[PDB]
């Protein structure tokens, strides 16, 4: 069980750690988060009280280094940093733990939600989507745009999601125009899975990471990418059976975790009604269809 | 964006453009079977591809053999249209290729866009207008060439005959649309108007009669009356 200590909390802020969150008041004696489960990526995110504009945060894996948070009063945010001095870190954490100034990662033992939302997400792939190679952790915020978005403006601050475009030469073989547009299996299986992602685990990892950025940061281009990767599977007549079963589990937990009062902006009516009711895979997502119909029947 | 009343004069400017209408591509007759069920029998169609500035009509005849053994024909028909429109542009030298293609039905947009991915500088546009191009099969010579075709075939027509010698392309296009609207609203009356007078002929190579200017005004007025009338006889007004 690992720890992300805080130097201090000089400004009042809601702090998220994965699917949890808690309020910290200005200059409250708060010195971070303990008992973080090892084996999963994590995100720690921030919404200042004064400016609910800009949710931001840091994807990290405590196996990759000792990380702490320190507010920067110049740039005006809570920044993640790595401590290279291992004994300085242990000693600081130990003191904060002795004075009980850390909140405990509040994982219920029956609860596999986080695992289920991050099953295929790996830091190494996150870092290729979020290029900032001098750090072991990755910064994301609400306003960052995606590479595909920029083709339609700062390259360094972009989300490098895999570009998916159904009306593109990559997606449509010369001479198979109708076939490939109405049945995207070629594009799913050969172009993307075999060509680009290499396997379905990497595909599902990007899809899960896009959902998490949409949900935690309201990042619009991430939400576009999540829906695009769902629609490409659902619009393919030929999908490995194991991928269909897993997709159903993946979306089930995403739908289960979504805040009830964010569904209107985070869920695309057209995509979901098509996937659940018109697409090739309309009969293959039993768990997702049941939770969607019981929780958001208005969207449909 | 969409072509509508507000940007109608763009059709007569010097950017090459084509209208594409697919309403006659997939044509059937519906009949009873011996068992009392219903079946369709396809008949020959055509794609109506028209340069509204010049009058050039690239009439691609869709022979019934293209539907043999295929499923979802109304959907195929849109993609067949798009495939045929794309090889026409490819066939054309660059300076003769369109800058825009306007489809008369919105369901043609994605089929044509996908088949034209190789031509990113050709804009595919819908229209808000309710153009009467479906009535092209009420022009006898066009109907005759479609029905007689025994194989796929491209037949070239100037749908303005020689009118551009005397009127502008704005006026020609407005004449054409009026004739086609009339034919679409009451084909029998429309045709009586055009061919009542035995002395006015259709010279072999033209589609419409050789009206004088004054005679075209009489005709044009008689077609407007027909269209107001049938609107009454339909709406009781
Ligand atoms: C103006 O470009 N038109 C063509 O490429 C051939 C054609 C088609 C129909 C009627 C006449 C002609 C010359």
């Amino acid at each position: 069980m690992n720890t992300v200590p805080f130097t201090s909390a000089p400004i009042e802020v809601t702090i998220g750690i994965d699917q949890y969150s808690f309020n910290v008041k200005e200059n409250q004696p708060f010195h971070g988060i303990k008992d973080i489960p090892i084996g999963h990526v994590h995100v720690i995110h921030f919404q200042h009280a004064d400016n609910s504009s800009m949710r931001y945060g840091y994807w990290f894996d405590c196996r990759m280094g000792n990380f702490y948070i320190q507010y920067d009063p110049k740039d005006g945010l809570y920044k993640m940093m790595e401590e290279r001095d291992g004994a300085k870190f242990e000693n600081i954490v130990h003191n904060f733990k002795e004075r009980q100034m850390m909140v405990s990662y509040p994982k219920i033992d029956e609860d596999d939600t986080w695992y289920n939302l991050t099953e295929f997400v790996q830091m190494d792939k996150i870092r290729k989507i979020v290029r900032k190679d001098e750090n072991q952790f990755s910064y994301v915020d609400s306003s960052m745009t995606t590479v595909q978005e920029n083709e339609l403006s700062d390259p360094a601050h972009s989300l490098n999601y895999t570009v998916i475009n159904f009306k593109s030469r990559e997606a449509i073989r010369p001479g198979h125009e109708m076939e490939d547009f109405l049945d995207k299996s070629y594009y799913l299986n050969t172009v993307m899975l075999q060509g680009i992602f290499k396997n379905s685990s990497n595909y599902f990892g990007e899809l899960q990471f896009a959902f998490l950025n949409a949900m935690f940061f309201g990042n619009y281009g991430s939400s576009l990418q999540w829906h695009a990767m769902i629609e490409l599977i659902c619009s393919s007549a030929t999908v490995p059976k194991h991928m269909l079963d897993k997709l159903d589990e993946i979306l089930y937990y995403q739908i289960k975790t979504l805040p009830e009062q964010y569904s209107d902006i985070l869920l695309n009516e057209r995509v979901w009604n098509i996937c659940l009711y018109s697409s090739f895979q309309k009969n293959s997502l039993h768990n997702t269809e049941k939770i969607m119909e019981n929780k958001y029947p208005e969207l449909l | 964006g969409a072509m509508n009343s507000s940007n109608y004069a763009e059709l007569f400017n010097n950017d090459i453009k084509l209208f594409v209408d697919d309403t006659n591509v997939y044509r059937v007759t519906v009949h009873k079977t011996f068992e009392g069920n219903v079946a369709t029998k396809a008949i020959n169609g055509c794609i109506f591809t028209l340069n509204p500035k010049t009058g050039h009509l690239f009439l691609k005849i869709i022979h019934t053999s293209v539907w043999a053994g295929q499923k979802r024909l109304s959907q195929l028909a849109k993609w067949k249209t798009a495939e045929e429109v794309s090889a026409l542009v490819r066939s054309l030298p660059k300076e003769e290729q369109p800058k825009q293609i306007i489809v008369t039905r919105k369901a043609m947009l994605d089929p044509l866009e996908v088949h034209m991915l190789d031509f990113p500088n050709i804009a595919i546009r819908p229209t808000e207008l309710r153009l009467p191009f479906s009535a092209a099969m009420s022009i006898d010579k066009l109907s005759d060439v479609v029905m007689k075709a025994t194989e796929p075939q491209m037949v070239l027509f100037n749908i303005y005959d020689d009118w551009l010698d005397r009127i502008s392309s704005y006026t020609a296009f407005s004449r054409l649309t009026l004739l086609l609207r009339a034919l679409k609203t009451n084909e029998e009356s429309a045709k009586m108007i055009l061919l009542s007078d035995p002395t006015i002929t259709i010279k072999s190579y033209h589609l419409w009669p050789s009206f004088t200017d004054e005679q075209w005004i009489t005709i044009e007025s008689q077609m407007r009356d027909l269209i107001l009338t049938e609107y009454g006889r339909k709406y009781n007004v």
